[PDB]
């Protein structure tokens, strides 16, 4: 119950609220980390973010660095910094920087699986100032991730969330919302106009 | 960071003015005193406030560099005390609950301690790059261990003793008055109630209680913020 | 329409023996919304009531797991197979309980049911209402003698399921009524040590 609220406060906290940064006491740190390897991640908050507020979202790349032996990184997310601050206030999301590891306006998230070959010069306190664990999501993120999928989708009160909160938490696997997408994929079949259980059986099987 | 950012710590640096200070205005002593090469200078006792802010003020008065150490990967950061003559090296991150068992600060700083073995072995060994200078302490006689491990030399022993919240009060009003504060704290409990194991944990109820000063809309610092604080820290702590 | 029968459509919308490309008949559909008049009027022309499907789906899993009391009284009635086998092996027990349904628990316990039986994932419905944190549930199957340490494919036992939701009452409750605490699972971890 905290990473969305320090994404609340160092992302969304100060809409347009430009000077809010500029004249509160605690500086206000730029950098959010983010980790956990089981938790895949890396989309499914920037897209909810990026689709929540209303505002900019330019999102990078994480392999664009072989022209110049990762240091067009840096570049690249400055470019975005400048672009970002310069033009309306958007987010930035950072990923896979693992390879090249080895008063501010701007906002800098970063989500990752890999902290063994992060150099201690970017981990350094002042940008980075919080380091938010994410782990793979358990029975209350899996109730609230499917119930986030399926209150725009089609249900019945013969399909029960039990199974579906009880069953997941049992096969520790990557990316499920994207499972859902594909359960989506099979229920836009037309056969049935309501999912049902070997829709999602089939998806669980199949991928 | 000057003298302005410290309190209380008059004969620390009354008696670091010989330790540190002592070749800086005038090195020529060094042939007819013959004084023994200052190798650093070490500090034991919970450091409340004044860990990084001693090497950071008498680095800065110093007018040097501030170089932090956090293959080998420990020659290049020579090279550069080579280029740049003068150079302080400090270390941090910890400054946590930790220090306690004696065996991860025994072995993870047994590994630094190693370290600057080879390093103030490279000073024995040659002078070329004169006025290098390390600072341990952490919390505790853990580093009278890291004494263990580097005994009967050149380095000094000075110990913090805060009187009474003579450490805590008034340089909670110079690390505190950039943003709102309360006249009447009371930071016996709160201060006291702390004590050992970490120091630095003063100063963590303090930024992260400003969290939730920001978090809260509470436009100055209360008691129970600081108090909220201590039980937020002490879950992981 | 979700189906492409008329009769199942309409059955469901409140209107047989034939199959279709799912292989449920219209009594599926019909105890699924909850229609006594339509349940009663096919199971009047003698339609069978326990046609199992591709998957194993019995109108009584979807009967009780609809919450549906009426239903669940006219398939007793007709003596419906209170122990089939769906997919997953799961028992209409299961979700009878599972839907935190105590009308239909205490009816089709009432009958003679099995609440230790063993479905396709080696667990019961105390994992269910202990997931979702259902006391009473858990206390009226106790009133029938069910078990409270029945390991599921991980290993865990109810107990486990209990504190992992965070449930002291849940927790101590099932301490103070038998629940062993030394049982292991894979992990080797204590029910104590799941819980916070």
């Amino acid at each position: 119950d905290i990473q969305k609220q320090e994404v609340r406060e160092a992302v969304e906290l100060p809409l347009t609220h430009f000077e809010l940064y500029k004249q509160i006491g605690i500086d206000p740190p730029r950098g959010v980390l983010m980790y956990g390897p089981p938790g895949c991640g890396k989309t499914m908050l920037a897209k909810a973010v990026a689709h929540h507020t209303t505002a900019a979202f330019i999102r990078v790349v994480g392999s664009e660095f072989v022209q110049k032996y990762l240091g067009e990184g840096p570049r690249m997310v400055r470019d975005v910094f400048r672009l970002a601050k310069e033009n309306a206030p958007a987010i930035i999301f950072i990923d896979e920087i693992d390879a090249i590891a080895t008063n501010v306006n701007v906002k800098v998230i970063m989500a990752t699986n890999r902290a063994d070959t992060l150099d201690p010069a970017l981990l350094r306190p002042g940008r980075l100032d919080r380091k938010i664990e994410f782990p793979l999501p358990d029975r209350r993120q899996k109730r609230l991730i499917f119930s986030t999928i399926t209150s725009k989708m089609n249900l019945s009160e013969e399909v029960d969330l039990e199974d579906y909160v009880a069953r997941p938490d049992k096969i520790s696997g990557a990316d499920i919302n994207s499972i859902c997408q594909e359960s989506g994929m099979l229920a836009v079949r037309e056969n049935r106009y309501i999912v049902l259980a070997k829709d999602f059986e089939k998806a669980y099987k199949t991928v | 960071s000057t003298y302005e950012m410290i309190g209380g710590l008059d004969k620390q640096i009354k008696e670091i003015k010989e330790v540190i200070e002592l070749p800086v205005k005038h090195p020529e002593l060094f042939e007819a005193l013959g004084i023994a090469q200052p190798k650093g200078v070490l500090l034991y006792g919970p450091p409340g406030t004044g860990k990084t802010l001693l090497a950071r003020a008498v680095a800065h008065h110093t007018d040097c560099t501030f170089i932090r150490v956090s293959a080998r990967m420990v020659r290049e950061l020579f090279v550069m005390a080579r280029e740049h003559a003068p150079s302080i090296i400090f270390m941090d991150e910890i400054d946590s609950i930790g220090s306690s068992r004696l065996e991860g600060g025994s072995g993870g700083d047994s590994e630094v301690q190693r370290t600057m073995l080879e390093l103030l072995n490279q000073l024995d060994g040659f002078e070329a790059t004169k006025n290098i200078k390390v600072i341990m302490a952490t919390n505790r006689i853990d580093i009278l261990d890291s004494a263990l491990l580097r005994p009967g030399r050149i380095d000094r022993k000075i110990e913090f003793p805060p009187p009474n919240e003579e450490a805590r009060l008034d340089i909670l009003k110079i690390h505190s008055r950039k943003m709102n504060l309360t006249r009447g704290i009371n930071l016996r409990k709160i201060a006291e109630l702390m004590p050992g194991a970490s120091g630095a944990e003063v100063k963590g109820v303090c930024t992260e209680a400003g969290m939730y000063a920001l978090r809260e809309r509470r436009v100055h610092v209360t008691q129970e913020d600081f108090e909220m604080a201590v039980a937020k820290v002490m879950q992981k702590d | 329409c979700v189906s492409n029968l008329m009769v199942c459509n309409l059955a469901y919308s409140g209107k047989a023996t034939r199959t279709d490309q799912d292989s449920r008949t219209a009594l599926h559909w019909a105890c699924s919304a909850g229609h006594t008049e339509i349940v009663e009027f096919l199971l009047q022309l003698g339609v069978p009531v326990n046609d199992k499907d591709d998957a194993g789906w019995s109108p009584l899993h979807i009967a009780a797991s609809a919450g549906r009391d009426e239903i669940v009284k006219a398939l007793l009635g007709k003596g419906a197979q209170v122990n089939a086998v769906n997919q997953n092996g799961c028992t209409p027990l299961h979700y009878a309980a599972s839907k935190n349904r105590h009308e239909i628990a205490v009816m089709l316990l009432e009958g003679g049911a099995n609440p230790d039986a063993k479905d396709h994932y080696e667990a019961t419905a105390m994992h269910r209402a202990a997931a979702k944190g259902n006391l009473k549930m858990i206390h009226i199957l106790l009133y029938y003698k069910a078990s409270t340490n029945i390991q599921d494919t991980e290993g865990n036992t109810p107990l486990h399921l209990a504190c992992d939701e965070e449930r002291v009452e849940e927790a101590k409750l099932l301490v103070s009524q038998g629940a062993s605490i030394y049982i292991e699972n894979k992990e080797e971890k204590t029910p104590l040590q799941v819980a916070k």
